[PDB]
DNA sequence: CGACG
DNA sequence: CGTCG
C-alpha cells in the first residue's frame, strides 16, 4: 500500500505486510444529525534499509485541513504491532484480524481502500478496433487517478462500492413505501460512511431527494462496470489473444458495399443536431457474430416486427458486451434513471443512442452497436412505468417520443425493418420522451449484427473554421 | 447546538482564554463553543464570569442563547441574567407565581443535591441509580444531578423505541440510546414515563436524612 | 481526535 | 475514567 505523505517517510520507508495482513487502516465515522464526518488513518511503517519501525496516526475531518497527525518510532516491531492493534481496537471496537466485523455505536468503520511473434494477420481496421476496446492505459488512468472530491480518502474497492449500491437500492425501497425517517437516516449514515464525501464543513444531507440518489446510483454503476471491464482485461500476437477472448467473429464491411451505404444513410438521416453539439462520421463498419447467439436467437427469428436498432455504451464496456451479449441489470440494483424498468434498451435514432457513449472532445471516437431485436407485439407507453410483467400477448415495450424516423422510408434488410427515414413529428400528445425507446426483457430477443466506429466531430473552433470560408 | 455555555467548573484545571489563569473548581464559568483545528469537534473556550463580559459578547437572552442555564442555581441565574444587560397585570401576577414556583423547584433540587453530597459518596449515588434501573453517567456532577431528578420526580423508565436511557437537558428530556450501531435515538419529550423512586433500605438511616418530603411535584419547563 | 490529572 | 484543547 501507500505510505501517508503526511509522515514524511514515503521515500525512506514502506508500509508493513506481515503474513496475510497489511498495516494501513483508513476508517470513517459519520453522523448526519450532529454533522460529524471524520477520518482516521493508521499505518505501521518499516524503514527500507535498517530495522526501524514507526506508528503513524492521522485524524481529522474529511476533505478539510481540520485535523492533525502523530508519528512515534517504536523500540521494536513487536511493540509496534501491539500498539497498532490496540489503537485499531480502541477506535473501531473490533480486532485487527476478524472475519466478521460488527459496527459499534460511536466507533469508526474500516474502509476498504484499493491499492495498486508479431504475426497478427487480422485486417488493419479490426486491429485498430481491438486496440480501442482493450486499452489498458485509459482504464488504469480513469481507475487509479487521484481525485480528492469523489474519493477524499482514496480509491474504494469493488466490494465497498457494491455495498453502497445495495444501500442506495434499500433507500429507494424505503422512499417508495413512506418508510420511517429513522430507516432513511440509518441508511444515509451507512452510505456516507462507505462513500466518503468532501462536504467541507457542512452537514451531510439526507438521501431523500430521489433525483440526487439516482445520480449517485449512476455514478456507482459507472465505477462498478469500470471495475468489471478491468477485471476482464486481465485474463491470460496479443491482438489475436484478445480477439479470441471476445468469443465473436468480426468482419470489415466494404465501404462501397450496398449494405454499408444503407447503414450510412441510417446514421445520416437519424442524427438530430437539436440536442447533439456534434456531427457523426462513420469510420469503419463491422459485421459481428457472437458465440452461439444465433442459437439462442432462433426462437424469435420467425417472430414478427424484427427491427435493426441502435445501442450505445462507453467503449470500456464493449469488450464485455461482445463476450457475453447484451445483459440486463440484476434485480438488486437501484434505478439509475431509466423509465421502463430493467431490460435491454435500444433507440431508432442514432442521436439518442450515441449520447450514451459519453464521448468527449479529447476522444471523439465512440462505438455503437446495431442489433436485430425481435420486438413482436409492442407495449406502447407515453410515461414512465417500471414494468416487471409484460401484458399477455406482448413481447417488448416502446416508449413513444415527439420525434421519430419517417415510417414511409422503412427498408427491409434480411426481412428486418430498418427505420432509416428522416426525423419527423410523431403526432403523439402528452409524451415526456423526445426519442423513441425500444425495450426487451429477454437477453435472447436481441441478435447483434453490426458494430460501428464513429467520430464525433464537435462544433468547435476547428469545425467553425472548416465550415466558414 | 448552542453557541454559548455556562456551568460550575467541573475541575479547577481550565485556564481562562482571557486572563490565562486557572478557573477554580465549582466556580461559575462561561464558555464560547468554537471549532477545534485539531479534530472534528467543537470545544469550549472558557472564561471567568468576570472576564467573559469584557470580550464584548452581547447576549440578549441567556436562558435561550446559553446552554446549561436552567441547571444553574437561582441566584446565579439572576446574576447571569442581569449582567447580560450590563389584563396584562393579572397575567403578570400569574407570571410572578410561576417564577416563585420555578425558584422553589430550583433551590429544592440544589438542596437535595448538596445534602446527598454531604451524606452519600459517589458509589452510594451510583448504587441509588442502579437500584432504580437508571444508567450511571460519566461525571459525578451528572451522577448527582440524575439522582436528584429521580428522587424528585421518579425513576425514568427506558425509552420505548431504542430501549435506552432518557436524560434531562435544558429544554426537555432527550434519549441517549442507539436505535442502531450507526445512528442514535432522537426521541424528545417533556412527559417521560417513570415509576416511583425507591431508596434501598440500606440508606433508610440517610433517607430519614431526607425527611421524606417527596412532594407530588412535576418538572416545570420554560415556555 | 490526543493529552494529562 | 473524566476533564480539557
Ligand atoms: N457484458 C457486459 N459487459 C459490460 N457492460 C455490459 C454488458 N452487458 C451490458 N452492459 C452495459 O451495462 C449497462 C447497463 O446494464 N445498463 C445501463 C443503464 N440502463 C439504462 C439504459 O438502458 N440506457 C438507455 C436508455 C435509452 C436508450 C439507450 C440506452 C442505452 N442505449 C440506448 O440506445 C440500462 C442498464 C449498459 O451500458 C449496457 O450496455
Ligand atoms: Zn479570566
Ligand atoms: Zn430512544
Amino acid at each position: 500500500a501507500a505510505v501517508d505523505p503526511d509522515s514524511g517517510l514515503e521515500h525512506s520507508a514502506h508500509v508493513l505486510e506481515k503474513g496475510g495482513k497489511v498495516f494501513s487502516a483508513t476508517l470513517g465515522l459519520v453522523d448526519i444529525v450532529k454533522g460529524t464526518n471524520s477520518y482516521y488513518k493508521l499505518q505501521l511503517l518499516e524503514d527500507d534499509k535498517e530495522n526501524r519501525y514507526w506508528i503513524f496516526r492521522s485524524w481529522g475531518r474529511v476533505g478539510t485541513v481540520i485535523g492533525s497527525n502523530k508519528l512515534e518510532q517504536m523500540p521494536s516491531k513487536e511493540d509496534a504491532i501491539e500498539h497498532f492493534m490496540k489503537l485499531y481496537e480502541e477506535k473501531t471496537g473490533n480486532a485487527w484480524h476478524s472475519k466478521n466485523f460488527t459496527k459499534y455505536p460511536k466507533k469508526f468503520y474500516p474502509l476498504e481502500i484499493d491499492y495498486g511473434g508479431t504475426k497478427s494477420k487480422l485486417p488493419k481496421p479490426v486491429q485498430d478496433l481491438i486496440k480501442m476496446i482493450f486499452d489498458v492505459e485509459s482504464m488504469k488512468k480513469a481507475m487509479y487517478e487521484i481525485d480528492l472530491q469523489k474519493m477524499p480518502l482514496g480509491k474504494l474497492s469493488k466490494r465497498q462500492i457494491q455495498a453502497a449500491y445495495s444501500i442506495l437500492s434499500e433507500v429507494q425501497q424505503a422512499v417508495s413505501q413512506g418508510s420511517s425517517d429513522s430507516q432513511i437516516l440509518d441508511l444515509s449514515n451507512r452510505f456516507y460512511t462507505l462513500i466518503p464525501h468532501d462536504f467541507g464543513m457542512k452537514k451531510p444531507p439526507l438521501l431523500n431527494n430521489a433525483d440526487s440518489v439516482q445520480a449517485k446510483a449512476e455514478m456507482l454503476d459507472n465505477l462498478l462496470d469500470i471495475e468489471v471491464a478491468y477485471s476482464l482485461l486481465r485474463g491470460g500476437d496479443p491482438i489475436d489473444v484478445n480477439y479470441e477472448k471476445l468469443k465473436t467473429d468480426i468482419k470489415v464491411v466494404d465501404r462501397d458495399s450496398e449494405e454499408a451505404e444503407i447503414i450510412r444513410k441510417y446514421v445520416k438521416n437519424t442524427h438530430a443536431t437539436t440536442h447533439n453539439a456534434y456531427d457523426l462520421e462513420v469510420i469503419d463498419i463491422f459485421k459481428i457474430e457472437r458465440e452461439g447467439e444465433c442459437q439462442r436467437y432462433k426462437p424469435f427469428k420467425q417472430l414478427h416486427n424484427r427491427r435493426l436498432l441502435w445501442h450505445g455504451s462507453r467503449t470500456t464496456n464493449f469488450a464485455g458486451i461482445l463476450s457475453q451479449g447484451l445483459r440486463i441489470a440484476p434485480p438488486e440494483a437501484p434505478v439509475t434513471g431509466y423509465m421502463f424498468g430493467k431490460g435491454i434498451y435500444f433507440a431508432d435514432m442514432v442521436s439518442k443512442s450515441a449520447n450514451y457513449c459519453h464521448t468527449s472532445q479529447g476522444d471523439p471516437i465512440g462505438l455503437i452497436l446495431l442489433g436485430e431485436v425481435a420486438l413482436g407485439n409492442m407495449y406502447e407507453l407515453k410515461h414512465a412505468s417500471h414494468i416487471s410483467k409484460l401484458p399477455k400477448g406482448k413481447h417488448s415495450v416502446k416508449g413513444l417520443g415527439k420525434t421519430t424516423p419517417d415510417p414511409s422510408a422503412n427498408i427491409s434488410l434480411d426481412g428486418v425493418d430498418v427505420p432509416l427515414g428522416t426525423g419527423i413529428s410523431s403526432g403523439v400528445n402528452d409524451t415526456s420522451l423526445l426519442y423513441n425507446e425500444y425495450i426487451v426483457y429477454d437477453i435472447a430477443q436481441v441478435n447483434l449484427k453490426y458494430l460501428l466506429k464513429l467520430k464525433f466531430n464537435f462544433k468547435t473552433s476547428l469545425w467553425l473554421e472548416h465550415h466558414h470560408h | 447546538d448552542k453557541l454559548y455555555r455556562v456551568e460550575y467548573a467541573k475541575s479547577g484545571r481550565a485556564s481562562c482564554k482571557k486572563c490565562s489563569e486557572s478557573i477554580p473548581k465549582d466556580s461559575l464559568r462561561m464558555a464560547i463553543m468554537v471549532q477545534s483545528p485539531m479534530f472534528d469537534g467543537k470545544v469550549p473556550h472558557w472564561y471567568h464570569f468576570s472576564c467573559f463580559w469584557k470580550v464584548g459578547h452581547s447576549i440578549r437572552h441567556p436562558d435561550v442563547e446559553v446552554d446549561g442555564f436552567s441547571e444553574l442555581r437561582w441566584d446565579d441565574q439572576q446574576k447571569v441574567k442581569k449582567t447580560a444587560e450590563a389584563k396584562s397585570k393579572k397575567e403578570k401576577d400569574k407570571d410572578s407565581k410561576l417564577e416563585k414556583a420555578l425558584k422553589a423547584q430550583n433551590d429544592l433540587i440544589w438542596n437535595i443535591k448538596d445534602e446527598l453530597k454531604k451524606v452519600c459518596s459517589t458509589n452510594d449515588l451510583k448504587e441509588l441509580l442502579i437500584f432504580n434501573k437508571q444508567q450511571v453517567p460519566s461525571g459525578e456532577s451528572a451522577i448527582l444531578d440524575r439522582v436528584a431528578d429521580g428522587m424528585v420526580f421518579g425513576a425514568l423508565l427506558p425509552c420505548e423505541e431504542c430501549s435506552g436511557q432518557l436524560v434531562f437537558k435544558s429544554d426537555a428530556y432527550y434519549c441517549t440510546g442507539d436505535v442502531t450501531a450507526w445512528t442514535k435515538c432522537m426521541v424528545k419529550t417533556q412527559t417521560p414515563n417513570r415509576k416511583e423512586w425507591v431508596t434501598p433500605k440500606e440508606f433508610r438511616e440517610i433517607s430519614y436524612l431526607k425527611k421524606l418530603k417527596v412532594k407530588k411535584q412535576d418538572r416545570i419547563f420554560p415556555p
